């Protein structure tokens, strides 16, 4: 995350980091969205150009954290993989389109004051929160700038941008699986996500019931944090028919 | 490379 | 879950974050 702030203690209990088991270190990152379900970017599995094909048994996930390297003793709780389901149309040979993937736990995992899963939009949240100028929160382990690391999960704010806008500011095609998001360079203010974020939630607090929603995930990014670029994100109600039927399927 | 080892039970 | 997306030290105690105000002033 760049030009974030330090995330408060408990401030997003949903967050996972995915973690190598050899060599040791952060791969993305992730959400939990029930005590067996995880939701990531595809990318973060899967991305041939890049060497990258992960199975279940390279992976861990780590659940309740703060510290980026840090054990946390009692806190965080560490989680094998049963099963990694990649959309069946993620489209890594181009864009990046329906950049989604679900991983199914081996066990439960616990919840705690720490660890809480957050809530997929349904149809009316999305219409009714996803338009320009709307703020949502991204949060990361990820590199702070573009060109370094942080010793605890980094936090930042970022208006949705108007989609002619978003699709004004790069040559990569966009697609209705996408939307952006970060402030224009008359704005002022600044922050993206960054190389390591991928995967970690683009959330929403509801003002009609004061919930947390996860309406986007951490796709792609011309750079970090460009004057004219913005942050892509997976429009997560888009592909929530196959969120729901993997989950109905494979429990 | 910078990360505290974690336990040996989640790594079998 | 019915539970979803209510922080234990947040939401369920009734205490704010230091900036969910500035996504709530969005929302126009
Ligand atoms: C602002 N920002 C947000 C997220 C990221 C993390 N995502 C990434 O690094 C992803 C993974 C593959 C290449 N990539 C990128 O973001 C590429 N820089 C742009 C790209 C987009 C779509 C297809 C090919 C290349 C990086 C930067
Ligand atoms: C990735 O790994 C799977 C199994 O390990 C393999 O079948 C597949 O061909 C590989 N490449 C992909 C999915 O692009
Ligand atoms: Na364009
Ligand atoms: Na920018």
């Amino acid at each position: 995350i760049v030009e974030g702030s330090d995330a408060e203690i408990g401030m997003s209990p949903w967050q996972v980091m995915l973690f190598r088991k050899s060599p040791q270190e952060l791969l993305c990152g992730a959400s939990l969205i029930s005590d067996r379900w995880v939701l990531t970017a595809a990318h973060c599995l899967l991305y041939p150009p890049w060497d990258k094909n992960f199975t279940e048994n390279d992976l861990l996930v780590r659940i309740g954290k703060h510290s980026r390297t840090r054990y946390e003793r009692n806190i965080e709780k560490i989680s094998m993989l049963e099963k990694i389901y990649i959309h069946p149309r993620y489209n890594w040979r181009e864009n990046l389109d329906r950049d989604i993937a679900l991983m199914k736990l081996k066990k439960p995992v616990a919840f705690s004051d720490y660890i809480h899963p957050v809530c997929l939009p349904d149809r009316e949240t999305a219409a009714s929160l996803l338009q320009a100028g709307y703020k949502g929160r991204v949060t990361g382990w990820g590199n702070l700038k573009e060109t370094g690391q942080p010793s605890v999960l980094q936090v930042v704010n970022l208006p949705i941008v108007e989609r002619p806008v978003c699709k004004d500011s790069t040559r990569i095609r966009i697609t209705d699986n996408m939307f952006c998001a970060g402030y224009k360079p008359d704005e002022g203010k600044r922050g993206d996500a960054c190389e390591g974020d991928s995967g970690g939630p683009f959330v929403m607090k509801s003002p009609f019931n004061n919930r947390w929603y996860q309406m986007g995930i951490v796709s792609w990014g011309e750079g970090c944090d460009r004057d004219g670029k913005y942050g892509f994100y997976t429009h997560v109600f888009r592909l929530k028919k196959w969120i729901q039927k993997v989950i109905d399927q494979f429990g | 490379g910078d990360f505290e080892e974690i336990p040996e039970e989640y790594l079998q | 879950e019915a539970d979803c997306g209510l922080r234990p030290l947040f939401e369920k105690k009734s205490l704010e974050d230091k900036t969910e105000r500035e996504l709530l002033e969005s929302y126009i």
